[PDB]
RNA sequence: UGAGCCUUGAUGUGUAGGAUAGGUGGGAGGCUUUGAAGUGUGGACGCCAGUCUGCAUGGAGCCGACCUUGAAAUACCACC
RNA sequence: AAAAUGUUCUAA
RNA sequence: GCCCGGAUAGCUCAGGGUAGAGCAGGGGAUUGAAAAUCCCCGUGUCCUUGGUUCGAUUCCGAGUCCGGGCACCA
RNA sequence: GCGGGGUGGAGCAGCCUGGUAGCUCGUCGGGCUCAUAACCCGAAGGUCGUCGGUUCAAAUCCGGCCCCCGCAACCA
RNA sequence: CUUGAGUCUCGUAGAGGGGGGUAGAAUUCCAGGUGUAGCGGUGAAAUGCGUAGAGAUCUGGAGGAAUACCGGUGGCGAAGGCGGCCCCCUGGACGAAGACUGACGCUCAGGUGCGAAAGCGUGGGGAGCAAACAGGAUUAGAUACCCUGGUAGUCCACGCCGUAAACGAUGUCGACUUGGAGGUUGUGCCGGCGUGGCUUCCGGAGCUAACGCGUUAAGUCGACCGCCUGGGGAGUACGGCCGCAAGGUUAAAACUCAAAUGAAUUGACGGGGGCCCGCACAAGCGGUGGAGCAUGUGGUUUAAUUCGAUGCAACGCGA
């Protein structure tokens, strides 16, 4: 998420890029995912949970 | 003591505290301060709001150095993660490069057991 | 309560000034439902005030009471077993009536001879900040304004 | 990089006050265009009350003792 | 956050 | 016996020009009890005496007690 | 033969240093609960093994006895 | 004889397997620079790290393990399982045209082999994680959950073990029987029209106790194999075989009960989820519990202290 302010660019907006940047980049949602190990069958169930819920 | 004018503020900012350090460019810490030090302890040390005073006593801990060119490098999950830089753009720096340095393990080290709470 | 359909009841103003406010203090000072003893004592302690003020017989009583309103309060809010006060932004009628509130239970925990000279004496020395009353206004701005982080 | 020594430059705002004044002092006039009260810039310290300033512009003034301090103004000047 | 247990038969 | 240190609150410790920094205790607050944290309150010849300057614990003198090192230890 | 101990109902302090009997559990009374346990608020509960002596005063100090823990009991 | 089975020709996709090498991120340690008073952790704390300079930040180095994004009810494999990139060796699957052999097939007791994880032996390795273990909390207790550490183990080579909710709780092979929407792989003709393979969800007939299955059948049939005969005792004892051991496999009986069980229905309940309400909280005012007296009750007492009510919904109640 490396974003250089642009030239006279507000700072408020520049961090509203910034927080759009790690957002897209998924930074938050990798940290939770691996703050704890997932036992690779939970990983399965969850990943198959999801599929049968998205359809 | 010299004045550097480009420094840049690390805010390691995790789910129980958060540490916000100016540092120069070359990456010699200049001054620091804490959440935790900033006078919260508890489920208060990891308030939005303890993030905010711990950036804001630490910007004036850097005064005697350059105050023109501190840039952002916040790193970690935490919830004192972008009022930081909010206490850092009243304390009067601006910010010229903000970036995310969350170190990400690309598989790596298996993590603790999960919390049975 | 859940229906939330409450409104506002209409109070009658002091008749020796017309002032819904002091009809008001009148009214929170009564016990066991006694208007004519409640509104002699206020009247009685309000003269007190105005002779040894000088300001007036109302803005004086409005003096006092600007230094004992709160600007902020704190509700509890329970998150894990600990409690968690939230500090919140009192509402100009809510501040009103705590002040109003504070001053007469200070009024009540002195030790002169009447309630009249205790009131006139809480309301003198609230004008100053230095009585028990704003001493409790102190204590609860100090202690909402401690856990401030609360405040989302 | 300390320790010690010899010299320079200021430091040390109880309480009054014009005064970030410890003691002591030959003794109360030098300084000045050998560019001076008023200065912009830059630096030191500061419990930030008040001192020093490299130079510029600027032009030539600054003024001691006298009065409230326990003490007297770095106007010249000596020892801690 | 902590939060254990409910004598025997009968179920009107 | 000499040298090096001191004697400050219910308790631990600073500081010629102010008696203080914190910890206990009481109370308010939240809260089921215990909490952390928030706020209020005091707790003194600064060991005794003598000189000091516009006063003194602060510079010093004579002692008492409280800790270390060394010496005599026949 | 030597040493230690005996203190509410239980287990431990107070004994050195004579004048100041405490802690935890248990019990009682009231709370919470639909009740019981837990928890919360109050209270009672040991003149100290017994006897003798000193002392103004003894659980304490000193002697005798009783009970209980250890320790010792070796050379033939 | 060629239609079942197989061989040859070209091509395709794939975390299929074995071996070797290498890359980046990150976590740990070591050193060094800056810097100062907290880090860490929790529901809150404390143990634990830190003024011997931690945490934080930067630089260099060492080592181990796993491969973010791609990533997909995607793909491959008989099953277990397989996920960075490259190379070497190698198994299988599928497609389009043909040519070839000519029943060479299917199933399979015993037998043999493969077989997650844990575990075992020998020799290495050890970053992170983490049985056992220690400490701090929590609690009435807490041999747990939570926190701080932490050894086997997890990793590698070889050799054992041979068990799992080893599951699609669904043996293998073949044939037949309306459809819909996809995914992933080939393929012809001309962006569409067809055609095969594997796979996901829904659903018709039919089947089923029902739930559901439904061309990948739990439908209609055929071949062979394994298995069941009430619940406990018990997948246990004894014996046999296997194993270094842990144990695995084969596998009873006496005794005892009248049930045990599967699916679904109606309620009830949940420290399950929603949408609401009530002096139920919140906001307030006044009380009770303390005192004296009145009254009722329990208990006690007495010759009797009549009987009944005795959670809320008995106790100024019948009275
Ligand atoms: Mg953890
Ligand atoms: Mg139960
Ligand atoms: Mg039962
Ligand atoms: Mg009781
Ligand atoms: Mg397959
Ligand atoms: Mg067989
Ligand atoms: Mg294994
Ligand atoms: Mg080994
Ligand atoms: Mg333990
Ligand atoms: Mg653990
Ligand atoms: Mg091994
Ligand atoms: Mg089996
Ligand atoms: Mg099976
Ligand atoms: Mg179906
Ligand atoms: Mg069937
Ligand atoms: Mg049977
Ligand atoms: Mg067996
Ligand atoms: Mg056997
Ligand atoms: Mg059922
Ligand atoms: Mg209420
Ligand atoms: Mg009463
Ligand atoms: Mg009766
Ligand atoms: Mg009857």
């Amino acid at each position: 998420p490396v974003i250089k302010v642009r030239e006279n660019e507000p700072f408020d907006v520049a961090l509203r890029r910034f927080k759009r940047s790690c957002e897209k980049a998924g930074v938050l949602a990798e940290v939770r995912r691996r703050e704890f190990y997932e036992k690779p069958t939970t990983e399965r169930k969850r990943a198959k949970a999801s599929a049968v819920k998205r359809h | 003591r010299k004045q550097v004018s480009d420094g840049v503020a690390h805010i390691h900012a995790s789910f129980n505290n958060t540490i916000v350090t100016i540092t120069d460019r070359q990456g010699n810490a200049l001054g620091w301060a804490t959440a935790g030090g900033s006078g919260f302890r508890g489920s208060r040390k990891s308030t939005p709001f303890a993030a905010q005073v711990a950036a804001e006593r630490c910007a004036d801990a850097v005064k005697e150095y350059g105050i023109k060119n501190l840039e952002v490098m916040v790193k970690g999950p935490g919830p004192g993660r972008e009022s930081t830089i909010r206490a850092l753009n009243a304390a009067g720096f601006r910010i010229t490069n903000i970036t995310d340095v969350t170190p990400i393990p690309h598989x790596g080290c298996r993590p603790p057991k999960k919390r049975r709470v | 309560p859940r229906r939330r359909v409450i409104g506002q009841r209409k109070i009658l103003p002091d008749p020796k000034f017309g002032s819904e406010l002091l009809a008001k203090f009148v009214n929170i000072l009564m016990v066991d439902g006694k208007k004519s003893t409640a509104e002699s004592i206020v009247y009685s302690a309000l003269e007190t005030l105005a002779q040894r003020s000088g300001k007036s017989e109302l803005e004086a009583f409005e003096v006092a009471l600007e230094n004992v309103r709160p600007t902020v309060e704190v509700k509890s809010r329970r998150v894990g077993g600990s409690t968690y006060q939230v500090p919140v932004e009192v509402r100009p009628v809510r501040r009103n009536a705590l002040a109003m509130r504070w001053i007469v239970e200070a009024a009540r925990k002195r030790g002169d001879k009447s309630m009249a000279l205790r009131l006139a004496n809480e309301l003198s020395d609230a004008a100053e900040n230095k009585g028990t009353a704003v001493k409790k206004r102190e204590d609860v701005h100090r202690m909402a304004e401690a856990n401030k982080a609360f405040a989302h």
